[PDB]
């Protein structure tokens, strides 16, 4: 009952939040070294 | 430092002063123009203005 | 997999380039008035001078 | 143009602007990106 009602298997489901996780870790990683990287070409765009 | 110094006796205006055309000359040396500090353009142009002072 | 995500779940789930040295300022002000944010920013982010 | 070219400013300013046109792209994309990280959070919170 609790699976029809969630629909999804909840093994794919976990496993799915899993890589969600993984996502969202490499996301934040990529947007903070774009946001680095952005800060720096600014700072020195000011600088040249 | 630089700005102190001239006007004074020691470091006077002038463009046949040593002193200004060394300091310009190591102004030069370090200068780039690609990724410098904004403190040595200001350095060249000071001292650019400063030596053609009479 | 399910005591896995129990820890996974302890682990936080879902810019600051200057926030908390803007916070600081802001914090010990001295000034009793507006304060907009925009003088933080410019006070806070200059990197040059 | 001459006086430019001649006393290597042009290239500065060519640098310059291919700098500046780097970083408004970046700024763009960076700007594309927090969407669609907020995008992706929303999905990642309701994968929570």
């Amino acid at each position: 009952k609790a699976e029809k009602s969630l629909g999804l298997s909840q093994e794919e489901v976990i496993a799915l939040f899993e890589k969600c996780r993984n996502k969202y870790k490499e996301g934040q990683k990529k947007y903070m070294e774009i946001d680095e990287a952005l800060n720096r070409l600014h700072n020195s765009l000011k600088a040249r | 430092f630089i700005l102190t110094m001239y006007g004074s006796k020691f470091i006077p205006f002038g463009p046949k002063c040593q002193v200004t055309e060394y300091f310009k000359d190591c102004i030069l040396d370090i200068s780039n123009e690609t990724t410098n500090d904004v403190e040595i353009s200001i350095l060249k142009g000071i001292l650019n203005l400063f030596s053609k002072i009479r | 997999l399910q005591d896995l995500k129990k820890e996974i779940l302890d682990s936080p789930r879902s810019i600051t380039s200057n926030t908390v040295a803007k916070s600081e300022l802001q914090k010990s002000i001295k000034f009793s008035g507006s304060i907009p944010e925009i003088y933080l920013d410019v006070v806070t982010k200059e990197t040059i001078s | 143009s001459h006086f430019m070219k001649g006393t290597l400013l042009q290239e500065i300013t060519e640098n310059l602007l291919y700098a500046s046109a780097i970083h408004d792209s970046a700024q763009e994309n960076m700007a594309l990106h927090l969407e669609n990280l907020k995008s992706l959070k929303a999905e990642y919170e309701d994968a929570k």
